[PDB]
């Protein structure tokens, strides 16, 4: 469909919008099809592993082509980055990141049934599913 | 006279099964027929040692509902030359107090005063359980064979302590207690339970059991008794959402001392299994009836 | 059933002209011939979540001249899981709130139960406007064709605001506006009296326009709304003594929500248009007459 | 392009996600396809001109179609409603909405430059450049 | 000695010209090389009456950066009495002070022993206009023929009346002033303005002017002095974001005396032209000049 | 440069165990002989948004041990510009803030100017287990191959998490955990001991390892914890007195963070094992040897 630039498939149901607010992909100003029910189509936009990596805590299961004059010049998928920053919240109430100008950021822990997150500043470690809900 | 006249409300632990259904079936019979001049030229002290706007304002609304004139006050002497002065002055006394006991001290300097007692520290709070009671039994319609689910802070709800007991003197109840395990239900009331021969089982979320559950009673689960990062990691286990309700008996009533902070959303107070409200209501007939048998010789 | 009859009674601008000669009529009749049981086995609470002891102690003699039982408070749980459970409790509640628009909220969480706003942060304060305009009728003989001015903080006086409109739903009124130009009556006002050919002015002191006045309503001139120093090069526009009386017509009242600190001299209190005492007074016929109609089915 | 449903055409530059956002319109679950750089497209799904006027303050210049069976079974457009709930948050700090379980709620009012936005609470009234910017 | 040796600094409105320039070149003297020993031996009173961490902590680094020794509190008898003692005690006082006018009774109670006003009131500040002109004339390269554009609460703001005035005592300068209708510039700068023929106008927004501005001076602006929905509807007049400066010269600083809470976004201050984080650096700087000239008979 | 030079200390997981040798090791030299003029014209900030006296006398004794000057304060805007600002004014910064998490934000806004964590909220303390390693060594002639008992509140103490994380950087030592079940020491902790091999062991009371011990670790049971009647059913498992000591080796020394209330009996205060206020005076020469290396090139 697309010239040249970046596309993300296989987005899980009721995440492709997520992707779209938590990363601000729409805070650009070349052109962007999306299909719900969910796919993703930009053009003309790096994408770093490191930034692909981040959509493995939403859409574990997708892949990402780098995109140029028409051809797939890619297929890179995303895999457990070591830190998360910017997009989650910590959990810890009295944590100093909450009133304040920095930027959120945990260290990534894989685990049995878990991902542990632990926050860069309050040094708390929390499941995903507890960051994840608020 | 009724079996309660001039007597002392202190603890639920005092109270036999017939001392029970005596205040449900009037608190019953007052809900059904108010008598607003049950106790007119009554002279009640409202005395908050411990300031509580929520529990006062229910007590105070009970004494009017039966015309009875209130005087009080919300928050050196010693409590027994407190009540040895008051005592002289009202015709029954309402006290809320932060130490343990006070109210059972209180008895013995008030002399033919009867006391109520509206919460001794982490001691008892006996009017609480009873509207739990008169709630479970309004829309179970029984208090027996029921199917009780309690959730949160079940280690330092003293409410929780006082129902369970008081639920233990009927039978055939089966009880489920979901709390973190730094919070879980002291073994002094399982050791109760094994007792009696009561059912009881521990389960680590509310939607093992939801399905069987006829009284779902939420808990104050306090941010002071865990770490604010201890309390983040746990507390999903132990907070309430409309979603959750989907497979609950059409029966089942979600009940609440109150006050809520989260552990309830607001999206359960529109389905018809929020009954908190109605519950905080009941405290009304329920206090009615301790004071109208307490100071009034002949039944409602 | 009137038509005041379990309404909420939140903002001014929610009154009717219809409504606000309602109100007044009742005043002046429960004045007349005083109803001490017209609310007997009534519990209204007196919910004072912002303290305020001159508004309170008149809420609650004008409940008790009805014969109603007051139940309440003065000073975590959301507003409105408050009003869900008291509205479990009482047949009213009056209650005053440091945010605005929490008298709203109330009757969105209230059922069946009415709400009358006591004073909602810098938004309404209904009862205050009632009296006085049932002040300004009852010495004038009528609200219409009335010259009258208005001096001190009009900027800030929610007060003026309200009866500036109140009255503007009457015919033939002029008005003369005595501020400084910090605290000036705004703009949103003076647009109002526009839109509805209603003449006014403004006036730098009270002395140019004295002769013609009915009505001089003095306000409180805070000195935190300027300078220490600001207040005083400015402040004597705004304070009146009895030697400013000296061509006032014979029936011109003085009036004043009160408290006072010095913009009324203590001399102006014995000469007859002194009238801050009297309207403070009337607050009990104006709140009386709301209770009444709101609970009470039939008009007095 | 789609079967049965509606079809939201011409939003400005940087107002399509908005639109997503401010009205939860990607909490469905049928087909949803939409181009940025904006427009979007819906399949069964009602839109009351309640709804579509709520677009008035954001994409005043767009139109709104209702498709059926393939078909053009109507070509409606916004103007401006009279309340405005739910999505715009009152900026008086002190005012009661901001604790509190209730739904947002502003009357609307035409002027020279300007929306006028009362709110249902405080009854304060504000510009609506005012609201939208916090 | 100099000229300083052993004066009271206690108004901008007492030094001269020659004073001005003469602190602002032993600020940059000291800057450039530090003399830590410089007040070895004295003894200093840090007497903060009124309490200012931000103010004190200033001040005691210089006393400290200088090599003198600090006694001092932070919050009956006569403040007169107090310095009476005190100046037995110390070779300087620094004070902040509640009560307009505190400073200069002092100089008259202290005897020998210089008084150094760090805030009295709402009358003078000196060290803070000393510091904002010292940081102007740094990063400018002079203090005559700018262009100052001054934002926010300038009818309050203390500290822009003081600077207006320290910089009407050089030539060329022109003033832009952004303010509220409510809290504009005083009338009083503004006809010291026209006395000395000095350039100035009036704009609602800083966008009109930012193309021409050497120094754009934000200020606080309380949510005290207007309502809280007053503010919402001015506010956006007076904030400054990162987006406002695409076409501001390259030398341009953005000056405030701080704290500032949301006059001045986050992302302004990576930008070349965030400055008063430099601005509270300099106050080390002015501050020791005054310390060092008024306590040192030979110049730096 | 040393390698600590000029570098942050905000946690103890930031040191490795060649810098816990380097700190100790210039702690030593600091003791056996001083440098009173290290750190002469290097001025300091004392930063206890969160007030701790003893913390604070402490440490700033530590700084004039040393020749350094102080400034500081004891207890709106960020935490981000306050230190914006501080740092332009000072060589160093110690703070303790009630936020977890202070210190580290602190770093990403002070430039150049090192920060030294004196304890944010309930996460890290590091100069505090610093001088609990300092007196071990120190006691005991090394951190390898000892027997650590640490008793009392293990769960919320933060304390003996650090200490214990700590000496788990050196070979071959063995922990007793002695603590009630609600105050266990936390699974994280024993995980990571596990992880490495080290060997734990639970005890319920004190006299079941007191034969083995090297260090006895003794923590502060705050009544908060647990409930008023909780407590003095467990607290004698986790309360010293003298005659608790009659088997101990005799190189044994009690620790003890302070305050203490009664877990230690003033009776242990005059036996040799007692070394709490001796571990206190070492904390100044953990905070020397931090303070020299951070802020002095070269070693001492
Ligand atoms: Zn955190
Ligand atoms: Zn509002």
């Amino acid at each position: 469909a697309i010239k040249r630039g970046t596309v993300i498939d296989h987005i899980p149901a009721q995440i492709g919008f997520k992707l779209l607010s938590l990363f601000k992909l729409t805070e650009t100003d070349q052109r962007i099809t999306i299909g719900l029910n969910d796919l993703i189509k930009i053009e003309n936009t790096f994408l770093s592993e490191d930034q692909v990596d981040q959509l493995a805590l939403y859409a574990p299961q997708a892949t990402v082509n780098r995109i140029d004059n028409y051809e797939v010049v890619g297929k890179s998928r995303p895999s457990l980055p070591e830190r998360i920053d910017n997009v989650l919240v910590c959990p810890n109430s009295n944590c100093i990141s909450h009133a304040e100008p920095v930027s959120s950021s945990f260290a990534v822990r894989k685990r049995a049934n878990d991902i542990a997150l632990k926050c860069k500043y309050c040094e708390k470690e929390f499941s995903h599913n507890v960051v994840l809900a608020n | 006279a009724n079996p309660l006249y001039q007597k002392h409300i202190i603890s639920i632990n005092d109270l036999s099964r017939d001392d029970l259904n005596l205040v449900l079936a009037t608190a019953a019979k007052l809900k059904a027929n108010p008598q607003p001049e049950l106790l007119k030229h009554k002279v009640i002290a409202s005395c908050f040692f411990e300031a509580s706007t929520r529990t006062r304002l229910s007590f105070e609304t009970s004494m009017h509902r039966l015309g009875a004139s209130v005087v009080g006050f919300s928050d050196g002497e010693t409590l027994a030359d407190t009540i040895s002065v008051i005592s002289t002055y009202v015709d029954a006394i309402v006290m809320r107090h932060p130490q343990e006991g006070a109210a059972r001290l209180a008895t013995e300097f008030s002399g033919n005063v009867p006391v109520l007692n509206a919460g001794d520290g982490s001691n008892q709070h006996p009017t609480q359980t009873l509207l739990d009671l008169f709630t479970i039994q309004e829309t179970q319609g029984r208090l027996d064979n029921l199917h009780v689910a309690m959730v949160g802070d079940l280690k330092y709800g003293r409410t929780v302590h006082s129902l369970t007991q008081a639920l233990a003197k009927f039978d055939g109840n089966r009880f489920y207690f979901i709390a973190p395990d730094a919070l879980a239900m002291p073994q002094y009331i399982l050791d109760m339970l094994d007792e009696k021969g009561i059912a009881w089982s521990l389960h680590s979320s509310i939607e093992e059991v939801m399905a069987e559950v006829d009284i779902l009673y939420m808990t104050r689960v306090q941010k002071e008794r865990l770490d604010p990062s201890e309390y983040a990691n746990v507390k999903a286990q132990f907070v309430l959402r409309a979603s959750d309700l989907h497979n609950a008996k059409a029966n089942m009533k979600v009940l609440h001392p109150l006050p809520r902070v989260d552990e309830i959303a607001t999206d359960v107070d529109k389905t018809p299994h929020a009954w908190y409200f109605q519950q905080a209501g009941n405290g009304i007939f329920a206090r009615q009836a301790l004071l109208a048998l307490v100071l009034n010789r002949d039944l409602v």
